[PDB]
RNA sequence: AGCCAGGAUGUUGGCUUAGAAGCAGCCAUCAUUUAAAGAAAGCGUAAUAGCUCACUGGUCGAGUCGGCCUGCGCGGAAGAU
């Protein structure tokens, strides 16, 4: 979990999804992908 | 790093910014990098945005850096009490208003070309955009 | 591709098939390329290049250029299959090349609906003017 | 089955230092495939590569077919040089005719996918061009 | 075509010598093996051992293919040769004569890497000689080296510079340091490192007696300076807190001494002798550097103790050659190569020596 | 947008390299069989192999794609009774 201020979509799989007001990348194919705005 | 060969003068007043840019279009290149913000560019900063951008471009087609940091800017060391006359001139900026086409680029293609300004734009203090040439 | 470019295929397939009254069909549903490539050049050394194997089978794409010749083609279209104009010869021989070429290897994925030219059934027609 | 095309000179029997466990992965023996290697090789030329299929059946006897030898090897062997790409577009390290380049084009006919031998030499003329050589 | 003639017999010396040097059948031997154990496929599950293994292979097999290539190359131009000489073809001759030429360059290629395969070996040295302690005599013998060493250096090419001389009080020299540019310069000398013994009756002794005089060479190659790099502030622990003794109200609660420590080697700046904590600091910073730098002659210092001291174990090996002017015979110890034609070699012939030391690799 | 299929040939382009086979780079970036297939976008390998992708054929049967302009919001946002 890289939690940042800027989220990105770090490649194909990486898809930006909004979970209780929070921005998130998640993942299918990279778990180090995956991110979290804070 | 840009600074002035000779000056007229070695210190300078600190002014004010207000106003619009008058190197507002794309003169030289085929795109540009246009500041939106106003502010003050140091050399130091457009240094490093010419750094970013020509990487990105991997020396391929010319940059123009249509700003020039012309204006010195005075630091009062540090500890030292407020009298004594004027600081010593640290850092020289380009006063930047809105309309300032900062840097111009050719041969490249335009997708390129945005995205080596993008990179470029983060090592800037003001909020810049894209320009393209225009006819007329 | 736009759709200038795309009636001028159809004018073109419009214009083959009007040349040439017999035909076949082949699919690829398990195919290999080299085989294809194989068959293509079996092509050129018969004749000449006008015979491309045509993958452009959609609702209203060859079904939209088939009211032109060969009506009963437009059944044909609902499914994976690609066409073969034949242009010289009264009844040629490359019908039952690609049942050949299926038996080795093709997973049976065309099952040589024939293009009924003397109004042939789905079994195949080895009676052919040689 | 197996099948992968890795292999050095004709005249190179047993390749033992540059093919080496590639070729003895499998469970073919090593006298074998050179043996075969050998007896293609009597027929045509020494000294050239060339590729062949290598289906190793469960059985050991593996079912072979012959390709014709790499187009850059006998590109180099037209040109009479050994190596021509180092800053091709910066210095032109040599230079073919198309005359020469069709020529090359109609012995490989077999083996190569296609009827028309312009198409052939087109090719090789492209192949030519990559290597570093200027038509 | 007599040159030419001249030219093949050489060549083939030449390549005799280098697989003499080489040491060629036991490379050979070694190749062979390597490449025995790069088949067995269980050599590649260990990965480290194998790239190594493939490493040293490679270069060993270039050393036997070449020296082969020579052997068969100037066979064929052997055969050409006659066609040229009795059949008379012209073309032929010229094809043969093209073929000799590229074969040479590859004996030359080969024998270059062989030579210059150390790192400095392209770059210019500085030659030091120094007079050993025989006296005005000794002195006299390090003139005469350094003479030769400059018609040697005049000879193939290189650029000669006397930066340092110190001059006998008599005759002759003390001491002497020369920069010698040129390509190759260090690489071409570096074997002329060591002792010299030379052996003559003596003209500045009044009884006339035959004296055994020595003086060294030392031959280092001129490194580039580099830059004394700045030290990066996430290496750095800044502390920063209150002074000793202080006096005053002032003094008591402001923290104006600094403490600055590096992190990767545990060296400590400490400064308060400024009010001013940011002066203190700019302070206390150049003292860190100066430390670093310190740091770091020390350790260059060491590495060149163990080096010498290593140098120093070999002892009386550091002479490297005879100079016998009464029997007027030249040796060098290192390769056992004589020439009697001593005033020749003192005169600037060292290139015999010189060449044969490369070869061997000492 | 899913889904099913192909995703080749010259070819492993040469070089320089310990090896380099789309993927260490340096460089050219062609042509072929053509439905379409980059001398290759990512994963992968001792390197090959292998796994994806681009583009394309089939199915399916109505809107869809991503820029610009602006309004209002979200994260970025931690302190001591
Ligand atoms: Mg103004
Ligand atoms: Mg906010
Ligand atoms: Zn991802």
């Amino acid at each position: 979990m890289k939690v940042r201020a800027s989220v990105k979509k770090l490649c194909r799989n990486c898809k930006i999804v909004k979970r209780d007001g929070v921005i998130r990348v998640i993942c299918s194919a990279e778990p180090k992908h995956k991110q979290r705005q804070g | 790093m840009l600074q002035p060969k000779r000056t007229k003068f070695r210190k300078m007043h600190k002014g004010r910014n207000r106003g619009l840019a008058q190197g507002t279009d794309v003169s030289f290149g085929s795109f540009g990098l246009k500041a939106v913000g106003r502010g003050r560019l140091t050399a130091r900063q457009i240094e490093a945005a010419r750094r970013a951008m020509t990487r990105a471009v991997k020396r391929q087609g010319k940059i123009w850096i249509r700003v020039f940091p012309d204006k010195p800017i005075t630091e009062k060391p540090l500890a030292v009490r407020m009298g004594k006359g004027k600081g010593n001139v640290e850092y020289w900026v380009a006063l930047i208003q809105p309309g300032k086409v900062l840097y111009e680029m050719d041969g490249v293609p335009e997708e390129l070309a945005r995205e080596a300004f993008k990179l470029a734009a983060a090592k800037l203090p003001i909020k810049t955009t894209f320009v393209t040439k225009t006819v007329m | 591709a736009l759709n200038l470019q795309d009636k001028q295929a159809i004018v073109a397939e419009v214009s083959e098939v009007a040349k040439g009254a017999l035909s076949a069909v082949v699919a690829d549903s398990r195919g290999v390329t080299v085989d294809k490539m194989t068959e293509l050049r079996k092509a050129g050394r018969e004749a000449g290049v006008y015979m491309r194997v045509v993958r452009n089978t959609l609702l209203r794409r060859a079904v939209e250029g088939t009211p032109f010749e060969c009506l009963k083609d437009a059944f044909v279209g609902p499914t994976l299959i690609a066409y073969s104009m034949e242009h010289p010869g009264a009844a040629a021989r490359l019908f039952k090349e690609f049942a050949k070429a299926n038996a080795k290897f093709e997973v049976k994925a065309a099952a040589f609906e024939g293009e009924l030219i003397p109004a042939s059934q789905i079994d195949r027609l080895a009676t052919l003017p040689t | 089955q197996a099948y992968v095309k890795l292999q050095v000179a004709a005249g190179m029997a047993n390749p033992s230092p540059p093919v080496g466990p590639a070729l003895g992965q499998q469970g073919v023996n090593i006298m074998e495939f050179c043996k075969a290697f050998n007896a293609k090789t009597d027929s045509i030329e020494k000294g050239l590569p060339i590729p062949v299929v290598i289906t190793v059946y469960a059985d050991r006897s593996f079912t072979f077919v012959t390709k014709t030898p790499p187009a850059a090897v006998l590109l180099k062997k037209a040109a009479g040089i050994k190596s021509g790409s180092g800053k091709p577009n910066k210095d032109k390290v040599g230079k073919i005719s198309r005359a020469q380049l069709q020529e090359i084009a109609q012995t490989k006919a077999a083996d190569m996918t296609g009827a028309d031998i312009e198409a052939m030499t087109r090719s090789i003329e492209g192949t030519a061009r990559s290597m570093g050589l200027v038509v | 075509i007599n040159p030419v003639n001249n030219r093949i017999q050489d060549l083939t010396e030449r390549s005799d010598v280098l697989r003499g040097y080489l040491d060629y059948d036991a490379k050979k031997e070694r190749l062979e093996e390597v490449n025995a154990e790069l088949e067995q496929p269980d050599v590649w599950n260990e990965p480290e051992r194998a790239q190594a293994l493939g490493k040293e292979r490679s270069s060993l097999e270039a050393v036997v293919d070449t020296l082969d290539q020579m052997k068969q190359g100037l066979e064929d131009v052997s055969g050409l040769l006659e066609l040229a000489v009795e059949a008379d073809d012209e073309e032929t001759f010229n094809e043969a004569v093209a073929e000799l030429d590229a074969l040479e360059e590859k004996l030359a290629q080969l024998e270059f890497r062989r030579m210059f395969s150390g790192e400095y070996d392209s770059a210019d040295c500085y030659l030091d000689i120094q007079a050993g302690s025989g006296g005005t005599e000794a002195q006299d013998w390090a003139s005469m080296l350094e003479r030769m060493y400059l018609r040697w250096a005049e000879s193939r090419g290189f650029k000669t510079e006397i930066i340092e001389e110190s001059e006998g009080e008599v005759a002759g020299i003390k001491s002497v340091t020369i920069k010698i540019s040129g390509d190759y310069a260090y690489g071409w000398l570096r074997t002329e490192t060591g002792v010299h013994r030379l052996v003559r009756k003596s003209p500045f002794d009044s009884g006339g007696r035959r004296h055994t005089s020595f003086s060294s060479a030392f031959v280092y190659p001129e490194v580039d300076d580099d830059i004394d790099i700045e030290i990066n502030p996430a290496d750095l622990r800044i502390d920063v807190y209150r002074t000793s003794g202080a006096g005053g109200q002032h003094v008591n609660r402001t923290e104006s001494a600094v403490r600055i420590t590096h992190i990767p080697t545990g060296i400590v700046t400490q400064c308060q002798n400024d009010r001013s904590q940011h002066k203190n600091k700019d302070q206390a910073m150049k003292q860190m550097k100066a430390k670093l730098y310190e740091l770091e002659m020390q350790k260059k210092n060491a590495e060149k103790q163990a080096m010498e001291d290593n140098k120093s174990d070999i002892g009386w090996g550091s002479q490297i050659r005879s100079y016998v002017l009464d029997d007027s015979r030249i040796k060098d110890l290192r390769t056992g190569v004589e020439t009697r034609n001593t005033q020749a070699v003192l005169d600037g012939s060292l290139d015999q020596f010189i060449e044969a030391s490369l070869k061997a690799g000492l």
